[PDB]
């Protein structure tokens, strides 16, 4: 529903330190 | 430009975002702006006419 989104990843700070 | 013409330096900024902008500075969040654009539009263009 949101208009003039575009694709992009978003970091998380807790898979790296998990992995 | 919203409210920075009139506090220094005029700053380009969309309508849309300016909207979600005033939304935020009273409580309510900007996704119910950001989802519910064409509502919102279409409410304001009413009133105007
Ligand atoms: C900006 O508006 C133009 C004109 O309607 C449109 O073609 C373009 O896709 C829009 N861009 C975004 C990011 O919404
Ligand atoms: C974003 O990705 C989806 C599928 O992954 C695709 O349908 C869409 O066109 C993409 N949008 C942009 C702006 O790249």
């Amino acid at each position: 529903v949101v208009i003039g989104i575009v694709n992009n990843t978003v970091y998380d700070p807790l898979q790296p330190e998990l992995d | 430009s919203g409210w920075t013409f009139g506090a220094g330096p005029a700053l380009q900024i969309p309508f849309p975002m300016q909207m979600a902008y005033r939304f935020n500075g009273i409580g309510v969040t900007q996704n119910v702006l950001y989802e519910n654009q064409k509502l919102i539009a279409n409410q304001f263009n009413s009133a105007i006419g």
